[PDB]
């Protein structure tokens, strides 16, 4: 059957050279015309969306609750002695924090010291490029209490009793709300309420609760809360390198060489959760420090 | 060694007939007239077994299931299913908590085939089911005389070397030799297609075993007269059984439809491997792991396989058949429906198939003029003028001279379709009166006979003499019916317009001239004369003589001539012409005598008037036959005797260089050789038959056909098509449908195929550019097997673009079902537009939620991770795993919708191959409905509670629906102008490529 390539007519693969060219021209022109159309349609679509804001934000209404040492299974297992064992977890913590030293926070216009106390949310105008490049509120590494403490606390972290910190997903224009004054659902570990966003963590099950002896969270104001003044985040482009608020926790008399599970729950009215997204404003983690 | 057994069956029949009476005895040792002893009989019954044909091997119902589960198209789907699991297995071990998508594909794929299979078998069962409903045949007791004790026995109980009295109305028990005869004639039409009953004689007549009257045949019956004879061949040994055994043990041949599938299959996989291999190359070039690369190749090849097309084709095929069954055209095998359209050449039988296998009054000659009686089965024919009194003076002779009458049981049965005893010739005469000249029952008794004359071998003549009830002339009347030459001697006067006239010689020439013309026509010729018998010269009361000849034999008053022949069916002539109009070749094969055949083809359109057979040219010049060159004769006749000494090569020559062509005196075996000779051209040939002589051809035919009642049961089974109504015109309807379904399949095939380009496309770029997956595997299923089907089925209902009958037969080596052209139109161009729109929609959504197209590159890796939950967009927000996944799912769903929107245009454009949308118009109601069914379904699929939970398909924001509207409209524009561009340009390059 292998005579298709050539014949007396010498049609190439059964098609004459002249036709071969004719198909090519038409196909090329057609494909070219097709591509041009599609792109032009896309160009329109660009013009529909303003650079400053997204057109649909419905799917981020319950915001996320990421950790810092993103792990293949939210599980931390390592040797309190072997650097290699805990190196991966710690490696990101610095390269993450790298953009948080007083060095980057240098240009006065770019960085404005919000304060050392939580305050009313720092509303900064109405979103537009008509107002200039808006301002960012500074965040000090020292607000972390003896976690990533540099002179005060060892870079080790994971030598024993490792620190873990929670970051709220940045959402454009999100205005955090204090938890309801009614405290039926509010376990009040923290006295401060008006300008702090409550963060608490607990063991997954009653047995887990027994396993974890104690946990300590260190934050601005000596409260386990996010700074209301910092929000609302006004654009990554609008505020290049805007710094996300960071909150951390640490553990004490834990049970080593034993897998245990920890749940970190954000609280407040404008926070939802889903039994299908563990990270949907909720938080889970498996942790094992084997020696 | 059966090829030899088959070959021996193929050979023409051989037998020993000529021998002394004593010699038959000296072979089988049975007394000529004493019958035999029981002990002798018992020995033979073990020796050869019972007198019955061996039943064809029963086929268990369970076995059939597997046939449709295998076949050809089904097999292609299977490997896919299998290749899903084989892929899934590789995937299962390598991946951790792997997605269950590939596994799902496989189960559904197998299920589709199993369903499709189960559905098919339901129909092919229902045919043979209801086919058994008319297979209610009955055993007939054998008539046997043994040891002179006249003991009739069961037909199976019959044994070799035994005596038998074949009385009139008794079926012939088995092939036998004849020792005594009293004019019994037998219907050899089933075995050898002899329209006229042939009389049976003990003496040898012709060398050909079939022709000689000494022997007898099975599945025939003594009609009139009686005789006796002695067994020769019984059971399987019988010629007919041999013939059947031959037929059943032959090769049904590959049907043309499924062959186009087998070529269709090649192209599908052929692009698939190239696409897959190329991608596998690129994938490795792209550095992805070998193990993963294999999965990629399998996935592309698998998803490239059509899914629901198998069901669409099957359903479409069944529908077409149903309408045929609505008009009593049944097919045991679903595939054969298309065969009629594909036929380039046909071969039909004369008796029982074209003819009604009933002798019937054809022409009449009165007052020196001819009057062709209406030959119509259903009495739709025109009639002669009956005003002349000569019709009366003629009609009475027939009504009274005939010996018998209708059976009492027949009541509302039509006059033509009612059984009657005695000679058929007499029956037709009884018929012709009963339609044209009132009734006969009263007419027969109203004139009271006295003495009648039965058939006499010596001094043959047949006459009677009855009384005159009409008061005008009480003198008794005598009627004589006889062969014309004998009749001519005994008549002088002739009645014209009620006046007796003498035998002028010129009139004598005219009667002779008419006799010659009718003989050429081939109708049996009978002449009728009646003269009033006076009462003055002969006493009005009792004055009769039976031994010494009293009444005036000579000098009677002649009236006219009546001709009898087996006409065609009412719709046969027009149908033949219609077939010729499609350029189809029409050829007649029968075992009957040439004399009868030649006229039939002239009268039915096989032979155009004025075309000359090799012989007519000789007659036109009064010259020896040998001289004229055969090329001059556009048509040719071929007697069977010559055929035996003929070489395959000569046939080829005989076929090409002629058109109108007829064979006669042909054995059933010889018929089969004809079909193969037609097949050797490489063309598609069909066959229509009535009797067992036609059983072998129908089988080995690409497709065989027969009559539901006037057909032989053996042949009935072999054929792939049964005509219940026996309406020959149905064949014309069949070709119409066959050509029609063909094109609509081309249309249907394209719609489902074009869908694959957008189906597959995301999966491709997804790997190439590491973007989020634009289309879910599950959603594809909702297109291939969900929304698209209802249109795909609707396409089949499309009416004719133009007069297909004008179109010549397609050529199987040329205009194939799925050419390279079709792929170019759908896969090459429309599909790319079809897909392009989906990507546009995909980009729009992501952007509208702040995921910018430029920014989506390489994003796959971090995207599909189940743990990273701070994924950043170009706007810079952070997203959790489930949310951005919900978006992807809610982004998959529009892709599914857009596909329907885009498919809408395809449904329209593929409704026509050439005509403009409105040139044909949207008149196909089912097509329309599907549009809504498809739409409504799609809409529901996105807005039912929790579809995003059960099927991971979420609701849709309102703008999205109109996303691809320009694209779909554009597709419409491109195709319409293209189809309208080839309307103007008859032979432009436009046609060679775009047209499919
Ligand atoms: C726009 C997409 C479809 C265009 C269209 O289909 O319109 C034509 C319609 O018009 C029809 O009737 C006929 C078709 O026989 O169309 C012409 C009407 O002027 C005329 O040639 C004839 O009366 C029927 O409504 C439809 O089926 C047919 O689609
Ligand atoms: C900080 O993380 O670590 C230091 C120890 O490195 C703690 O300051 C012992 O550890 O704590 C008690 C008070 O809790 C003192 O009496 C001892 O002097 C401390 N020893 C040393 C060597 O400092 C401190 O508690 C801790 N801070 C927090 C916020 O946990
Ligand atoms: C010339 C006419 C026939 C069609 C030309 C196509 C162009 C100009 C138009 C026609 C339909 C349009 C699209 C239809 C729907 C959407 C979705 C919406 O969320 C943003 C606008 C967008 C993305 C439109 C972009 C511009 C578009 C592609
Ligand atoms: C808080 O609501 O209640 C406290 C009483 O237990 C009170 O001391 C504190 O100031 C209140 N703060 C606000 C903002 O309501
Ligand atoms: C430690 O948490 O738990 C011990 C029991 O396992 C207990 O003896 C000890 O006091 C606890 N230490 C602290 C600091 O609370
Ligand atoms: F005349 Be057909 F051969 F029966
Ligand atoms: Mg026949
Ligand atoms: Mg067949
Ligand atoms: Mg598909």
């Amino acid at each position: 059957k292998k005579f298709i390539w050539n014949s007396e007519k010498k049609e190439f693969l059964g098609r004459t050279g002249g036709s071969w060219f004719k198909i090519l021209l038409f196909y090329v022109i057609f494909y070219g015309c097709l591509a041009g159309i599609f792109i032009g349609t896309i160009q329109v679509m660009l013009l529909t969306i303003s650079e400053f804001k997204p057109t649909y934000q419905d799917r981020v209404a319950p915001p996320g609750l990421t950790q810092i040492p993103q792990s293949q299974k939210t599980e931390i297992s390592f040797r309190p002695n072997d650097p290699q064992s805990y190196e991966s977890y710690v490696v990101s913590i610095v390269r993450f924090l790298e953009k948080y030293k007083d060095l980057a926070q240098k240009d006065d216009m770019i960085f404005e010291d919000c304060g050392n106390v939580p305050s009313e949310l720092k509303e900064r105008g109405e979103y537009n490029n008509e107002r200039g490049e808006r301002k960012v509120c500074r965040f000090r590494l020292e607000w972390l209490g003896n976690c990533s403490g540099l002179n005060d606390e060892t870079y080790g972290y994971k030598d024993g009793k490792p620190c873990v910190i929670i970051k709220l997903n940045r959402v454009l224009g999100f205005k955090p709300k204090p938890p309801k004054n009614e405290s039926l659902e509010t376990y009040p570990v923290m006295k401060y309420n008006p300008y702090v966003l409550p963060v608490h963590c607990t063991g997954k099950r009653d047995e887990d609760k027994e396993k974890v002896g104690t946990m300590e969270y260190f934050g601005l104001g000596g409260y386990p809360g996010f700074p209301l003044q910092y929000y609302p985040y006004y654009g990554k482009l609008l505020q290049p390198k805007y710094l996300q608020p960071l909150m951390a926790v640490q553990f004490t008399n834990l049970t080593m060489d034993t897998e245990i599970r920890i749940e970190c729950k954000a609280y407040g009215e404008n926070i939802g959760y889903s039994e299908k997204d563990r990270f949907q404003g909720r938080f889970d983690v498996k942790i094992e420090v084997k020696s | 060694k059966e090829r030899d057994m088959d070959e021996l069956k193929k050979e023409v029949s051989m037998d020993d007939h000529k021998l002394s009476l004593d010699e038959l005895h000296r072979k089988y040792g049975t007394d000529l007239s004493r019958g035999l002893t029981p002990a002798r009989a018992a020995e033979i019954l073990a020796r050869d077994g019972p007198n019955a044909l061996t039943p064809p091997p029963t086929t268990p119902e369970w076995v059939k299931f597997c046939r449709q589960l295998f076949g050809g198209f089904s097999m292609l789907l299977w490997i896919g299913a299998i290749l899903c699991f084989l892929a899934y297995g590789i995937q299962a071990a390598t991946e951790e908590e792997p997605q269950n998508d590939n596994l799902y594909l496989g189960v559904v794929l197998s299920a589709v085939v199993i369903i499709t299979g189960c559905f098919s078998y339901y129909q092919e069962a229902k045919s043979s089911k209801i086919m058994e409903s008319f297979k209610n045949m009955v055993p007939q007791q054998a008539l046997v005389i043994r040891n002179g004790e006249k003991m009739s026995i069961n037909a199976e109980e019959v044994v070799v070397g035994d005596l038998v009295e074949v009385k009139g109305g008794d079926r012939i028990p088995a092939d036998l030799r004849i020792i005594s005869a009293n004019g019994c004639k037998v219907d050899n039409s089933s075995l050898t297609g002899e329209s006229e009953p042939q009389t049976r004689s003990p003496d040898f007549t012709n060398e050909n075993p079939l022709e000689t009257r000494n022997i007898a045949f099975f599945s025939t019956n003594c009609v009139e007269g009686t005789a006796r004879g002695i067994v020769v061949y019984t059971g399987d040994r019988t010629v007919m059984g041999r013939i059947a055994t031959l037929a059943s043990g032959l090769e049904g041949g590959q049907t043309p439809i499924a062959a186009e599938i087998e070529h269709f299959i090649h192209i599908i996989t052929g692009v698939a491997v190239f696409l897959g291999v190329s991608f596998f190359i690129l994938s490795l070039i792209l550095e992805y792991t070998w193990l993963e690369a294999v999965i990629f190749l399998i996935g592309i090849i698998v998803a490239n396989v059509p899914e629901g097309l198998l069901a669409t084709v099957t359903v479409c095929l069944t529908l077409t058949a149903k309408r045929m069954a609505r008009k009593n055209c049944l097919v045991k095998n679903l595939e054969a429906v298309e065969t009629l359209g594909s036929t380039s050449t046909i071969c039909s039988d004369k008796t029982g198939t074209l003819t009604q296998n009933r002798m019937t009054v054809a022409h009449m000659w009165s007052d020196n003029q001819i009057h062709e009686a209406d030959t119509t089965e259903n009495q739709s024919g025109v009639s002669f003028d009956k005003t002349s009194a000569t019709w009366l003076a003629l009609s009475r002779i027939a009504g009274l001279c005939n010996r018998a009458v209708f059976q009492a049981n027949q009541e509302n049965l039509p006059i033509l379709k009612r059984a009657v005893a005695g000679d058929a010739s007499e029956s037709a005469l009884l018929k012709c009166i009963e339609l044209c000249c009132g009734s006969v029952k009263e007419m027969r008794e109203r004139y009271t006979k006295i003495v009648e004359i039965p058939f006499n071998s010596t001094n043959k003549y047949q006459l009677s003499i009855h009384k005159n009830p009409n008061t005008a002339e009480p003198r008794h009347l005598l009627v004589m019916k006889g062969a014309p030459e004998r009749i001519l001697d005994r008549c002088s006067s002739i009645l014209i317009h009620g006046k007796e006239q003498p035998l002028d010689e010129e009139l004598k020439d005219a009667f002779q001239n008419a006799y010659l013309e009718l003989g050429g026509l081939g109708e049996r010729v009978l002449g009728f004369c009646h003269l009033f018998l006076p009462d003055e010269q002969f006493p009005e009361g009792f004055q009769f003589d039976t031994d010494d000849v009293n009444f005036p034999l000579d000098n009677l008053c002649f009236v006219g001539l009546i001709s009898m022949i087996d006409p065609p069916r009412a719709a046969v002539p027009d149908a033949v012409g219609k077939c010729r109009s499609a350029g189809i070749k029409v050829i007649m094969v029968t075992g009957d005598h040439p004399i009868t055949a030649k006229a039939i083809a002239k009268g039915v359109g096989i032979i155009s008037e004025g075309n000359e057979t090799v012989e007519d040219i000789a007659a036109r010049l009064n010259i020896p036959v040998s001289q004229v060159n055969p090329r001059d004769a556009k048509a040719c006749v071929v007697h069977g005797s010559d055929l035996k000494d003929m070489t395959s090569e000569q046939l080829d020559d005989i076929l090409k260089y002629h058109t109108e062509i007829v064979f006669a005196r042909t054995s059933p075996q010889q018929k089969l050789i004809i079909v193969e000779g037609c097949q050797r051209q490489g063309a598609i040939v069909a066959v229509t038959g009535d009797g067992v002589n036609d059983s072998p051809a129908s089988k080995k035919a690409d497709i065989g056909v027969a009559m539901g009642i006037a057909g032989s049961d053996v042949s009935k089974q072999a054929a792939d098509m049964i005509l219940l109504d026996d309406n020959f015109a149905s064949i014309v309807t069949g070709v119409e449908e066959g050509r029609l379904i063909f094109d609509n399949l081309k249309k249907s095939i394209a719609y489902t195929l074009t869908s694959n380009i957008p189906e597959i496309t995301p999966f491709l770029i997804f790997i190439i550019a590491n973007i989020p997956l634009p289309l879910g595997t599950v959603t594809i299923l909702c297109i291939d097997l969900g929304t698209d089907m209802v249109p795909a089925i609707s396409l089949a209902y499309e009416q004719a673009e133009s007069d297909i009958m004008k179109r010549q037969p397609r050529n199987p080596k040329t205009d194939k079902l799925v050419n390279e052209q079709l792929i170019s139109m759908a896969y090459g161009q429309i599909g790319m537009i079809q897909a392009l729109g989906g990507f546009f929609t995909y980009f729009v959504i992501l952007a509208e939620n702040g995921f910018l197209p430029i920014h989506l590159l390489g994003l796959r890796v971090n995207w599909d991770d189940r743990w990273i939950n701070d994924v950043e967009d170009s706007y810079g927000q952070q997203w959790t795993y489930e949310q951005r996944k919900i978006v992807e799912f809610t982004c998959h769903t529009p892709f599914f919708v857009t596909i329907v929107v885009v498919q809408w245009a395809d449904l329209v454009i593929c409704k026509t191959r050439r005509n403009s949308v409105f040139q044909q118009g949207m008149k196909n109601k089912i097509l329309i409905f599907g549009l809504f069914e498809e739409t409504a379904l799609a809409a529901f699929l996105s807005y039912c509670p929790g579809m995003g939970v059960a099927l991971r398909m979420y609701p849709l924001k309102p703008t999205w629906w109109f996303c691809a509207f320009p694209y779909s409209l554009l597709i419409f524009v491109y195709d319409e102008v293209r189809k309208l561009i080839i309307r103007r340009r008859p032979g432009g390059w436009v046609e060679k490529e775009t047209y499919y």
